[PDB]
C-alpha cells in the first residue's frame, strides 16, 4: 500500500474528492433556506 | 559562454526567445552555430535543445 | 394607390411571373386591389419615397430614367 | 512547383532527406556545421507538400521550409 | 414588417463590414505593413505588447460568458 | 428596459467580445507567432503548416476571419 | 488444473499503480506538456500496442471480459435493487393499466422533488420507459422480495465475475492453443451457452412464467398467487392449470407430443388480456430453438474424428468448386481466412461487432410488433424507448465493426498470409466497389430527398395532384404490401395451418386494444412508406459508403501510397497533394459516426410519427380507433415542411411546455442538449492552430503572474478535437431526441 | 558514479569511461577525449544510434526510436542516461535503416 | 417592497407549501424589492450595499484562496507535482492559502508578483 496512497493523490482521484467536497453544500442549502436570494442573507 | 552558462536566447523565431537555457556544450570547428543550449521547457516539436550562436546569447549565470 | 392610405394598404415590390404556380399560389399573392400575382415590399422604399415629395408614378418613372442615364454616366 | 529552403541552421542530420516520400531532397557536402553536410532541394517538381521534411527537422526554427506554389499535376499528387 | 427587416438587413450589412474591418487589417500587415517605417510607433507598439491586448480581451470574453450563460441557467 | 434587458446586453457584450478576440488575435498574430513564426512569409490565406508541431490548423490569420464570421453572425 | 492450460505471471502489485503510462513505452515518460494526458485514455485498453504476443494480448482480453461481465452483473444487481425498493411494482402489478411504472425517486433538495410525479396509487416518482415492470411481470415476479433475491444473486455473481478475472491472468491463465480452439468454442457456445440457455428458460416458463401469467389473466391478485416452487411441487395444483402436466414427462420419451399442445400452443399472436404474445407460444418457441441450437452444438470436429473443420470448410469455397456464377472469387476463395480469424482479435471484433449491431436493430424491429412481454405494446413510452434505444446501440455496435475492420487493416493485414483469396481480391478492385456505392447512393439520394423536396416544392405551388402522394403521384411500395397479404394469407385456417392468429398484427389480421390503449394493429403501407423506406436505404448505404471506404483504402490509395506506415489514427499527411485531411481510416470512422446518427435519427423519427399516427390511440366502447397524432403521416411526412411542422415543432409541445411540471427535467435535458450540440460545433469547424496560437497569449498572461505550470499546456490534438467534436454533437443530439420522445410520451401517454 | 564502455569496428577498440547518472553518455564522452557522430544531441535523428550489447540506459528524453527498435538495443547516445556501466556500440545508424 | 407588492401575493397565497416555497417565500419577502410581476429584482442601491458584499466581497476572498493556492503550490515546485498533488505541499499553500489577501499586497510592492518583460517568452 505504499503506492496506493501515491495513485489516491493522482489528478484524477484530486479531482473527484475535491468536487464531491466543494459540492456537499447539498446539506448546506437544504439545512437552512434551500432558497436563498441575494438580499436574503 | 561555456559549459554551464545559463544564457537568454536572442533569437525571435526561436521558440524559448526571451529564456533561459544551459549551455551544454560549445564547438571550437570555427561553424556558425556552435553553442548548444538545452531547456528545461519542450518546444512544440517535442524538443528541447539547440545551437545558438554566441551573438544571440546573453549570459545571466556564470558557471559555478 | 397606397399614398391615399398608407395604414391599410400593403406596398408592392413587383410582379410575380412564375409560369410554375397553381391557381391557388396565383390566388394566394394576389390581393384585393391587384389583378396579378405580386411581392408585398418590405424595404421601405414607399415611406422613403412618400416623405421627399414622390407622388405619382411618373414621378418614380422620371427618377428610375434619370438613375438609368447617370449609371450610364458613370 | 512547390518552394523548399534549407537554412544554416541545418546540422546535417538527414532526417528531413529519409522523410521524403517522393526524392525531392538530398545531402551535399558544406563545412558549415560539424556533419559536413546540408540539405539540398534540386527535385523540387516532384515536391508534393506533404512538409514530412518539416516534421523531421529538430532545430528551431525549422531549418527547412515548404512554401507551397503553383500547383501542377506531379504536387497534387495525381494518378489521372 | 418593414421596421424590422430594415434594422435587422442595416445591423447584418454592419457586422459584415465590422468584420472586414479586421480582415483587411490583417492583410495590411501581411502585405503593408513596414516594421522600420514604423519602428517603435503606435502601430509597431500595439504589434509590441499584442499578448497583453488578447489575454484581456479573453477575460472579457470569459468573465462576460461565464455569468451570462450562468445567469441564465440558473 | 427591464430585468430581461441587462442579460442579453450582457450576451451582446459577450458576442462582441468574443468577435474582436478572434479578429483582433488574428490580425495581430497575422505577422506570425510562437507557433509559426515567419507565417508572414506564406501569405494571408494558406491551409496550415502540416501537422508538425502538433498540428497547425487554421493557423492563418484568413481562418481568424472565418472563425469570427461565425461569432459574427451568432 | 484440469485442461493443463494456465500458469500466468504478472504477479498483483501495488506499486504499479502510481505510475501512469506504465503499458506505453513512451506513456512513461514524463508528461511533459498535457497531451500525454489525452494519450493515456486515448489507447489505455489497445492491448494491440502495449505488447507484441498474441498468447499475452489474448489472456488481458480474456480478463478484460470477465471485468466487463461483473459490471453488466452489477447494473443489473442495481435494477432489480430499484425495483425492489425504489418502485411500486406491488401497485402496477396490481393494476398495470392504471398505475405508471417508476423505479426512481427524488430525494427533497432544491427544487428537486417536483420531478417526483404522481405515478397513480399514491406513488411519488420518475415514470421509468425501460420496460422492466413488463419483463419482471413476463419472467414471473409478483413481489419485491423475489426483486430483491435476484439482485442479491447478481451482486454475487458480480463478486464471482471480477475474481474468475483475478484467477485467469494473476493465478492461471490460458494458453493460446486454448483461445485458438474456435471449433470447441463455437461448439460449446452454440450447445451450452445458447442451446442450454434457451432450454432452462423454456423449463423455468414451462414451471414459473406461465403459471404465473395464467393466473394473472385469469384475474387473480398478485399476493394472492402461489409462489413459483408450489407450481414445481406439487403436480396437482400445476395440474389444474394444465391439463397436459397430468401426464407428466411420459408422451415426450414415447413421442405423443401432442399430448403437451396445451402449453406448447403454435398460436402466433397476442394475447388479448395482456397485450403480449403467447405464454405458451413463447415456450414452445424456447423449446424448439433450444433443441435447434444443441443440435447445432454438434457440428464443428473436436476431439472425436466426427465434425467438420472450418479450415477445410474454408479452403475449398473456390472456383472451380463454387456455384458457376459465384466463381469469380477465383482458385484460392477462403483459403488464409481462417488463419486471419483465430490469429487477429481485430477481425473477430469486426465481425462479432458487425453481427451484435444487426441483431440489436433485429431486436428493435422485432418488439414494437410482436410485444413479447405482457402489457409493452400499451404503455407506449415504453415501446418507443426500447425501439429508440436498441436502434442506437446497433447503430453504434456496426460503426464499430468498420473500425475495426480498419484496424485489423493497417495493423494485423498480412499480404504474404492472404494472397489472391477473397480479402485479397477485394483490395485489389475497391475502386469499383466505391464508385458504384458512389453511383447508388447517389441514386438514392435523389429518389429519396429530392422527391420530398419536388413536394415541397408542389405543395407550396399550389398543385397537389402534381406530388408524390397517395392523391397524386402514387408510389405504393407493392413488394411489401404483398408480402403484408402473403403474411396475411398464411396463417389462416394456406401455408401455415398450425397458426391462427399473423404472426404480427403489424402484417394483417385484426387489432388487438388492451385497457382502452391499442396494442397492435395493421400497419398500412402507402407513398409515404415507400418514401420513407428510401430515405432508410439512402442512409444506410452512404453510411456503408463512408465506412467501407475507409476500411477499403485504410492500407493505401492513389494519393497517399503508404498510408499503413500512418498508422490508423493520425490526422493528415499534410497540406499537399491538394491537402489530405481525415484520409486515416480512423477519421472515416468519426465521418460514419455522423452519417449512423443520421441513418438511426430518421429511422427512430419514421418509428415514433408513424406509430403514433396509424397504431397507437384509444379504442371506444365501439371499437373506433382515435390515433394520436390523427392518421397524419400519410399526408404531412411526404414534405419536409410537414416533417418540420406536424413532427417536429407539433409533438414538441409536451417537453418545452413542461416547465413547472413533472416533466420539466426533460425540458431542461432538451435545452442541454441542443447546448451540446451547439458546443461540439466549435471543435468541428475549428482547427487546432487557433487553439495553440490563443493559448500562447494565455501562458504569457500566466507568465507574467509567475503562475507558471511544469505541464506545458497544449491544445487538443486534431484527431482528438474530431472525436470531441463527434462525441460532443452525438451525446446533445441524442439527448434531445431522447427528452423530446419521453416528455411526448410520458404527457399524452 | 556508472563505467560505459564504447565499441567501434572501424576503431577496433573498447575504452570504458565512467559517466554519472544524471549526465548524457555522448555529453560525458566528449569530457573524457573521445570522438562519437552526433548532429542533433536531442533524440530526432539516428546519428548516435548506440546498439546495446549488455546493461541498461535511461533514454526517456529520446523522440525517434521505435517501439521494436528500441527492443533491438539501439539508444540514442546523445540523449541517454547512463544507470550503470555494461557497454554500447558506437556508429550504428547504418544498421537502424 | 415586496410586503406591500400587490402582485407579490398571488405567487403567497397559491402555491405549494413543501420545505422550497415556506421557509423561502418569507425572510424573502421581508427584504427584497419586487417590481410589478411579483418577482424580486436583485437591486443595486444604498441599501444594497451591505447586501451586495456578502456575495461580492466574501466570493472574492474564496476565490483569491483557490487563486492563491493554485500559485504557491506551484511556484515551489517538476512535472510530477502536478499530476500526483502533494498533499503536504497542498496543505503547506493552504495555511499560507488562507491570508492569501495580505501576502498578495507583500508581492506587489517586493515586485515578486510580477515577471519582467526580458524574462517571460514573446511571440514574432
Ligand atoms: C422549382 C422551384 C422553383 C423555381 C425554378 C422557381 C423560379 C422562379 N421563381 Mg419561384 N417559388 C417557388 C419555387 C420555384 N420558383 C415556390 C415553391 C414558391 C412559393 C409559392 C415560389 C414563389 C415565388 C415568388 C413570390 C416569386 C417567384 C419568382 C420566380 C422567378 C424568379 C427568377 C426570375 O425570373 O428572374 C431571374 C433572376 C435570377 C434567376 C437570379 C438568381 C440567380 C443568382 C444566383 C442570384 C442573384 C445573384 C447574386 C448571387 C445575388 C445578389 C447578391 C446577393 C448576395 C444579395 C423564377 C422563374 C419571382 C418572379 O416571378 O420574378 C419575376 C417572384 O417574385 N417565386
Ligand atoms: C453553444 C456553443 C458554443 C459555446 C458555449 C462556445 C463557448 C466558447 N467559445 Mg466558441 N464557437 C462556437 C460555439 C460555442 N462556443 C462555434 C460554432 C464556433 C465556430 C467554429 C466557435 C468558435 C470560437 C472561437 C474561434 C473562439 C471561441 C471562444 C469560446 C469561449 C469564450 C466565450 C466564453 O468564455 O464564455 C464562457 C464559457 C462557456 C460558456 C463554456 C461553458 C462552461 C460550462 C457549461 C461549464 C460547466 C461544465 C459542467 C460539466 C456542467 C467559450 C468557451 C473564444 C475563446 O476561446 O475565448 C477565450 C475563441 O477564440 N469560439
Ligand atoms: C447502474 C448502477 C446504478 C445506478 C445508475 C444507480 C443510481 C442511483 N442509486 Mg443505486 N445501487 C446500485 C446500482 C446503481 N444505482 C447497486 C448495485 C446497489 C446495491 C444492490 C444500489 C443501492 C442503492 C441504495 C440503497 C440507494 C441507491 C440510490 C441511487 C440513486 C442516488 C444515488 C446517489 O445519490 O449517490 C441513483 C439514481 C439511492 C436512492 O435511490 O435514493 C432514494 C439509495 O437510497 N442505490
Ligand atoms: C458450455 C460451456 C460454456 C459456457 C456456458 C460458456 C460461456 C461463456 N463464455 Mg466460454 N468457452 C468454452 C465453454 C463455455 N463458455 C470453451 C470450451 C472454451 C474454449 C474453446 C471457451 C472460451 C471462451 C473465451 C475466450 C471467452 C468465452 C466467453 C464466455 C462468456 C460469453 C459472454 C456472453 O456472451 O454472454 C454472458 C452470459 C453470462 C450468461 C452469465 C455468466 C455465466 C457463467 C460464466 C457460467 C454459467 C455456468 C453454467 C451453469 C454452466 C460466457 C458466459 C467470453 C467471455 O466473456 O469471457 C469471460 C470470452 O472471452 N469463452
Ligand atoms: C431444461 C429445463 C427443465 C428443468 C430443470 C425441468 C424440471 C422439471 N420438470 Mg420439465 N420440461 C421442460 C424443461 C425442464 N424441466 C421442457 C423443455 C418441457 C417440454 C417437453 C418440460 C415438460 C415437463 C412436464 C410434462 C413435466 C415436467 C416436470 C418437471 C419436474 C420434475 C418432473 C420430471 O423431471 O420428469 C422438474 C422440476 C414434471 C412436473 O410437473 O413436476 C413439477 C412434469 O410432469 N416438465
Ligand atoms: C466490443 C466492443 C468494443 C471493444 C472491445 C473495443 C475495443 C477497442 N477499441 Mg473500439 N469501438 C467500438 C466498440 C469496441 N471497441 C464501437 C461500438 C465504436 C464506435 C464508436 C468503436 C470505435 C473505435 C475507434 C475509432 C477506436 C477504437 C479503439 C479501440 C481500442 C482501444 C480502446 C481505448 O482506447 O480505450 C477506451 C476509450 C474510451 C473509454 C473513450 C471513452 C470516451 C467516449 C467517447 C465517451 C462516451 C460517452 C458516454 C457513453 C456518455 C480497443 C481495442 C481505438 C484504437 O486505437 O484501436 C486500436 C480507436 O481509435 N474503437
Ligand atoms: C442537407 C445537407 C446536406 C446535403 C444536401 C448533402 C448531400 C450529399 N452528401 Mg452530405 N453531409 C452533410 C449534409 C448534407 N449532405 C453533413 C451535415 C455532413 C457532416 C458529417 C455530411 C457528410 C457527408 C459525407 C462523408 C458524404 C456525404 C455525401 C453526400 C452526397 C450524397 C449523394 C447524393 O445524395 O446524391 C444527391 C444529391 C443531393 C441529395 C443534394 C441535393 C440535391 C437537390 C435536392 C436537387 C437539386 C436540383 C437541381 C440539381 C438544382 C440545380 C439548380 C442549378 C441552378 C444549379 C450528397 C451530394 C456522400 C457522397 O459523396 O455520396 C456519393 C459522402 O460520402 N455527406
Ligand atoms: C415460402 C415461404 C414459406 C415459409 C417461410 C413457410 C413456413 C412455415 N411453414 Mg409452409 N408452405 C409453403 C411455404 C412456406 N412455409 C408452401 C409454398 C406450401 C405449400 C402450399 C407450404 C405448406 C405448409 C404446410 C402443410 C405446413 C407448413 C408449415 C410451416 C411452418 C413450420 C416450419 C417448418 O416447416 O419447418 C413455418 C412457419 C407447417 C405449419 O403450418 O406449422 C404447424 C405445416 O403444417 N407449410
Ligand atoms: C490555480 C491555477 C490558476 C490560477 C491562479 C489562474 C489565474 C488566472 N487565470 Mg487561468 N487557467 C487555469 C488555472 C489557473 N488560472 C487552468 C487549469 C486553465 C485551463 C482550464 C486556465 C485557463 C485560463 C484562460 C483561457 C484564461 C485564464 C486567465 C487567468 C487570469 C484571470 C482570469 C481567471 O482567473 O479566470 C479564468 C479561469 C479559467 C478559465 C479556468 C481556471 C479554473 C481552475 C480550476 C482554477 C488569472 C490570473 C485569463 C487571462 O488570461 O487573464 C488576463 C484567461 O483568459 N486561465
Ligand atoms: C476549444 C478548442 C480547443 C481548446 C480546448 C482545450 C485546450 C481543452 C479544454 C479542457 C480544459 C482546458 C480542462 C483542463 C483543465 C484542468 C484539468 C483543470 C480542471 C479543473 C478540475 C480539476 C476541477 C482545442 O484545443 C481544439 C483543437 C482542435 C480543434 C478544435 C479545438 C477547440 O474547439
Ligand atoms: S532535417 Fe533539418 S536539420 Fe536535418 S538535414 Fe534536413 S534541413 Fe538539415
Ligand atoms: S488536417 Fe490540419 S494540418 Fe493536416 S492538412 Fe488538414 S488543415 Fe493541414
Ligand atoms: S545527435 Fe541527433 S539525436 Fe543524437
Ligand atoms: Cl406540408
Amino acid at each position: 500500500m505504499k503506492y496506493f496512497a501515491k495513485y489516491l493523490t493522482s489528478a484524477p482521484i484530486m479531482a473527484t474528492v475535491a468536487l464531491v467536497s466543494l459540492s456537499v453544500v447539498l446539506i448546506e442549502l437544504n439545512h437552512f433556506f434551500p432558497g436563498l436570494q441575494y438580499g436574503t442573507y | 559562454v561555456q559549459r554551464g552558462s545559463k544564457v537568454r536566447i536572442l533569437r525571435p523565431e526561436s521558440y524559448w526567445f526571451r529564456e533561459v537555457g544551459s549551455v551544454a556544450s560549445v564547438d571550437q570547428s570555427g561553424i556558425k552555430y556552435p553553442v548548444v543550449v538545452r531547456f528545461s521547457k519542450v518546444n512544440y516539436a517535442g524538443v528541447n535543445t539547440n545551437n545558438f550562436s554566441e551573438a544571440e546569447l546573453v549570459e545571466v549565470e556564470a558557471p559555478p | 394607390a397606397w399614398i391615399k392610405d398608407p395604414l391599410n394598404i400593403s406596398p408592392i415590390a413587383h410582379a410575380i411571373w412564375d409560369p410554375q404556380f397553381g391557381p391557388a399560389a396565383m390566388d394566394a399573392f394576389t390581393p384585393a386591389g391587384a389583378g396579378n400575382p405580386v411581392n408585398f415590399c418590405y424595404s421601405g422604399v414607399y415611406h422613403w419615397w412618400y416623405t421627399i415629395g414622390l407622388r405619382t408614378n411618373g414621378d418614380l418613372f422620371a427618377g428610375a430614367m434619370f438613375l438609368l442615364l447617370l449609371a450610364a454616366v458613370m | 512547383s512547390h518552394s523548399v529552403k534549407i537554412y544554416d541552421t541545418c546540422i546535417g542530420c538527414t532526417q528531413c532527406v529519409r522523410a521524403c516520400p517522393t526524392d525531392v531532397l538530398e545531402m551535399v557536402p558544406w563545412d558549415g556545421c560539424r556533419a559536413g553536410q546540408i540539405a539540398a532541394s534540386p527535385r523540387t517538381e516532384d515536391c508534393v507538400g506533404c512538409k514530412r521534411c518539416e516534421t523531421a527537422c529538430p532545430t528551431d526554427f525549422l531549418s527547412i521550409r515548404v512554401y507551397l506554389g503553383a500547383e501542377t499535376s506531379r504536387s497534387m499528387g495525381l494518378a489521372y | 414588417t418593414t421596421t424590422a427587416a430594415l434594422y435587422t438587413h442595416h445591423q447584418y450589412i454592419a457586422g459584415f463590414l465590422m468584420l472586414g474591418a479586421f480582415a483587411h487589417g490583417g492583410i495590411f500587415l501581411i502585405r503593408d505593413y513596414d516594421p522600420v517605417a514604423n519602428e517603435n510607433n503606435v502601430l509597431a507598439r500595439v504589434l509590441d505588447h499584442k499578448e497583453a491586448i488578447i489575454s484581456h480581451l479573453s477575460w472579457v470574453s470569459l468573465f462576460l460568458g461565464f455569468h451570462t450563460l450562468a445567469l441564465y441557467v440558473h | 428596459i427591464g430585468p430581461g434587458d441587462f442579460l442579453v446586453h450582457h450576451a451582446i457584450a459577450l458576442g462582441l467580445h468574443v468577435t474582436t478576440l478572434i479578429l483582433v488575435k488574428g490580425a495581430l498574430d497575422a505577422r506570425g507567432s510562437k507557433l509559426m513564426p515567419d507565417k508572414k512569409d506564406f501569405g494571408y490565406a494558406f491551409p496550415c503548416d502540416g501537422p508538425g508541431r502538433g498540428g497547425t490548423c487554421d493557423i492563418s490569420a484568413w481562418d481568424s476571419v472565418y472563425l469570427a464570421t461565425f461569432w459574427m453572425l451568432n | 488444473a484440469s485442461a493443463a492450460t494456465e500458469q500466468s505471471p504478472i504477479p498483483t502489485s501495488f506499486e504499479r499503480w502510481a505510475k501512469p503510462g506504465h503499458f506505453d513505452r513512451t506513456l512513461a515518460r514524463g508528461p511533459k506538456t498535457t497531451t500525454w494526458i489525452w494519450n493515456l485514455h486515448a489507447d489505455a485498453h489497445d492491448f494491440d500496442s502495449h505488447t507484441n504476443d498474441l498468447q499475452d494480448i489474448s489472456r488481458k482480453i480474456f480478463s478484460a471480459h470477465f471485468g466487463h461481465l461483473a459490471v453488466v452483473f452489477v447494473w443489473l444487481s442495481g435494477m432489480y435493487f430499484h425495483g425492489a425498493r425504489f418502485s411500486n411494482f406491488s401497485s402496477w402489478m396490481a393494476d398495470p393499466t392504471h398505475i405508471r411504472p417508476s423505479a426512481q425517486v427524488v430525494w427533497p433538495l432544491v427544487g428537486q422533488d417536483i420531478l417526483n410525479g404522481d405515478m397513480g396509487g399514491g406513488f411519488r416518482g420518475i415514470q421509468i420507459t425501460s420496460g422492466l415492470f413488463q419483463m419482471w411481470r413476463g419472467e414471473g415476479f409478483t413481489n419485491e422480495f423475489q426483486l430483491y433475491c435476484t439482485a442479491i444473486g447478481a451482486l454475487v455473481m458480480a463478486g464471482l465475475m471480477i475474481f474468475a478475472g483475478w484467477f485467469h491472468y494473476h493465478v492461471r491463465s490460458p494458453k493460446l492453443e486454448w483461445f485458438q480452439n474456435v471449433q470447441s468454442m463455437l461448439n460449446h457456445h452454440l450447445a451450452g451457452l445458447l442451446g442450454l440457455g434457451s432450454l432452462g428458460w423454456a423449463g423455468h416458463l414451462i414451471h414459473v412464467a406461465l403459471p404465473t401469467n395464467k393466473l394473472l389473466d385469469a384475474g387473480v391478485a398478485p399476493q394472492d398467487i402461489p409462489l413459483p416452487h408450489e407450481f414445481v411441487l406439487d403436480k396437482a395444483l400445476m395440474a389444474e392449470l394444465y391439463p397436459s402436466f397430468a401426464q407428466g414427462i411420459r408422451p415426450f420419451f414415447t413421442l405423443n407430443w401432442a399430448t403437451y399442445s396445451d402449453f406448447l400452443t403454435f398460436n402466433g399472436g397476442l394475447n388479448p388480456v395482456t397485450g403480449g404474445l403467447w405464454m405458451t407460444d413463447i415456450a414452445h418457441h424456447h423449446v424448439a430453438i433450444a433443441v435447434l441450437f444443441i443440435f447445432a452444438g454438434h457440428m464443428y470436429r473436436t476431439n472425436w474424428g466426427i465434425g467438420h473443420s472450418i479450415r477445410t470448410m474454408l479452403e475449398d469455397a473456390r472456383h472451380p468448386k463454387m456455384l458457376p456464377f459465384l466463381s469469380f472469387i477465383g482458385p484460392v476463395g477462403h483459403r488464409g481466412l481462417f488463419e486471419v480469424l483465430t490469429t487477429s482479435w481485430h477481425a473477430q471484433l469486426s465481425i462479432n461487432l458487425a453481427m451484435m449491431g444487426s441483431l440489436s436493430i433485429i431486436v428493435a424491429q422485432h418488439m414494437y410488433s410482436m410485444p413479447p412481454y405482457p402489457y409493452l405494446a400499451t404503455d407506449y413510452g415504453t415501446v418507443t424507448s426500447l425501439f429508440t434505444h436498441h436502434m442506437w446501440i446497433g447503430g453504434f455496435l456496426i460503426v464499430g465493426a468498420a473500425a475495426h475492420a480498419g484496424i485489423f487493416m493497417v495493423r494485423d493485414y498480412d499480404p504474404a498470409e492472404n494472397v489472391n483469396n477473397v480479402l485479397d481480391r477485394v483490395l485489389r478492385h475497391r475502386d469499383a466497389i466505391i464508385s458504384h456505392l458512389v453511383w447508388v447512393c447517389q441514386f438514392l439520394g435523389f429518389h429519396s430527398f429530392a422527391m420530398y423536396c419536388h413536394n415541397d416544392t408542389m405543395r407550396a405551388f399550389g398543385r397537389p395532384q402534381d406530388m408524390f402522394s397517395d392523391t397524386g403521384i402514387q408510389l405504393q411500395p407493392i413488394f411489401a404490401q404483398w408480402v403484408q397479404h402473403i403474411q396475411t394469407m398464411a396463417v389462416g385456417s394456406t401455408t401455415a395451418p398450425g397458426v391462427a392468429s399473423p404472426a404480427s398484427y403489424a402484417f394483417g389480421g385484426g387489432l388487438v386494444a388492451v385497457g382502452g390503449k391499442v396494442a397492435m394493429m395493421p400497419i398500412s403501407l402507402g407513398t409515404a412508406d415507400f418514401l420513407i423506406h428510401h430515405i432508410h436505404a439512402f442512409t444506410i448505404h452512404v453510411t456503408v459508403l463512408v465506412l467501407l471506404k475507409g476500411v477499403l483504402f485504410a492500407r493505401n490509395s492513389r494519393l497517399i501510397p503508404d498510408k499503413s506506415e500512418l498508422g490508423f489514427r493520425f490526422p493528415c499527411d499534410g497540406p499537399g497533394r491538394g491537402g489530405t485531411c481525415q484520409v486515416s481510416a480512423w477519421d472515416h470512422v468519426f465521418l460514419g459516426l455522423f452519417w449512423m446518427y443520421n441513418s438511426i435519427a430518421m429511422v427512430i423519427f419514421h418509428f415514433f410519427w408513424k406509430m403514433q399516427s396509424d397504431v397507437w390511440g384509444a379504442v371506444d366502447a365501439n371499437g373506433t380507433v382515435s390515433h394520436i397524432t390523427g392518421g397524419n403521416f400519410a399526408q404531412s411526412s411526404i414534405t419536409i415542411n410537414g416533417w418540420l411542422r406536424d413532427f417536429l415543432w407539433a409533438q414538441a409541445t409536451q417537453v418545452i411546455s413542461s416547465y413547472g411540471s413533472a416533466l420539466s427535467a426533460y425540458g431542461l435535458m432538451f435545452l442541454a442538449g441542443h447546448f451540446v450540440f451547439a458546443f461540439s460545433l466549435m471543435f468541428l469547424f475549428s482547427g487546432r492552430g487557433y487553439w495553440q496560437e490563443l493559448i500562447e497569449s494565455i501562458v504569457w498572461a500566466h507568465n507574467k503572474l509567475r503562475i507558471t505550470t511544469a505541464i506545458q499546456p497544449r491544445a487538443l490534438s486534431i484527431t482528438q478535437g474530431r472525436a470531441v467534436g463527434a462525441a460532443h454533437y452525438l451525446l446533445g443530439s441524442i439527448v434531445t431526441t431522447w427528452a423530446f420522445f419521453l416528455a411526448r410520451m410520458a404527457a399524452i401517454g | 558514479s556508472y563505467k560505459v564502455t564504447l565499441v567501434n569496428e572501424t576503431e577496433n577498440l573498447n575504452t570504458t569511461i565512467e559517466v554519472a547518472d544524471d549526465e548524457y553518455i555522448l555529453d560525458a564522452a566528449e569530457e573524457q577525449g573521445i570522438d562519437l557522430p552526433y548532429s542533433c544531441r536531442a533524440g530526432a535523428c539516428s546519428t548516435c544510434a548506440g546498439k546495446l550489447t549488455e546493461g541498461t540506459v535511461d533514454q526517456s528524453d529520446q523522440s525517434f526510436l521505435d517501439d521494436d527498435q528500441i527492443e533491438a538495443g539501439y539508444v540514442l547516445t546523445c540523449v541517454a542516461y547512463p544507470t550503470s556501466d555494461c557497454t554500447v556500440m558506437t556508429h550504428q545508424e547504418e544498421e537502424l535503416y | 417592497p415586496c410586503a406591500s407588492s400587490p402582485a407579490f401575493n398571488e405567487r403567497m397565497q397559491n402555491a405549494p407549501e413543501g420545505y422550497y416555497f415556506d421557509t423561502p417565500y418569507q425572510s424573502y419577502a421581508a427584504n427584497l424589492l419586487c417590481g410589478a410581476e411579483g418577482l424580486p429584482h436583485q437591486q443595486l442601491r444604498f441599501d444594497r450595499a451591505i447586501d451586495v458584499l456578502i456575495p461580492f466581497g466574501i466570493f472574492f476572498y474564496v476565490a483569491g484562496f483557490i487563486g492563491w493556492s493554485g500559485r504557491a503550490y506551484l511556484i515551489s515546485s517538476p512535472e510530477e507535482t502536478e499530476i500526483f498533488i502533494d498533499v503536504a505541499l497542498a496543505i503547506k499553500s493552504f495555511v499560507q492559502g488562507l491570508l492569501w489577501p495580505l501576502l498578495a499586497v507583500k508581492e506587489l510592492t517586493t515586485g515578486e508578483l510580477t515577471a519582467p518583460v526580458s524574462e517571460v517568452s514573446v511571440s514574432p
